């Protein structure tokens, strides 16, 4: 399938 | 290891994909996440994750917790090469030590803390 990119949220 | 992803994609295909992704995103690590066998815990809709190197294992725990819709009370444990990685380690350190020959990092998850 496709890749799930992750983005950390800022505090 | 006992991962379904390795039984649906041959090694040559996985290694080629892993080498390109590590070139396209040198600040990210490709991670394959699957449920450990005999585990009693919810499933994961997607198993391929591109994770920033500076994300900690504790932050990935929480991210995975939400995708499974686990409560904060419910247990969740990661296993890399049959060892539970420390929550204070980053995904970059974990990848650098444990990445397999296809340039993927493999993580199993379970409700149990004992290998398993």
């Amino acid at each position: 399938n496709n890749w799930i990119p992750v983005i950390p949220p800022i505090p | 290891m006992k991962f379904v992803y390795k039984e649906e994609h041959p090694f040559e295909k996985r290694r080629s994909e892993g080498e390109k992704i590590r070139k396209k995103y040198p600040d990210r690590v490709p991670v394959i996440v699957e449920k450990a066998p005999k585990a009693r815990i919810g499933d994961l809709d997607k198993k391929k994750y591109l994770v920033p190197s500076d994300l900690t294992v504790g932050q990935f725990y929480f991210l995975i917790r939400k995708r499974i819709h686990l409560r904060a009370e419910d247990a969740l444990f990661f296993f890399v090469n049959n060892v539970i990685p420390p929550t204070s380690a980053t995904m970059g350190q974990l990848y650098q030590e444990h990445h397999e020959e296809d340039f993927f990092l493999y993580i199993a998850y379970s409700d149990e803390s004992v290998y398993g």
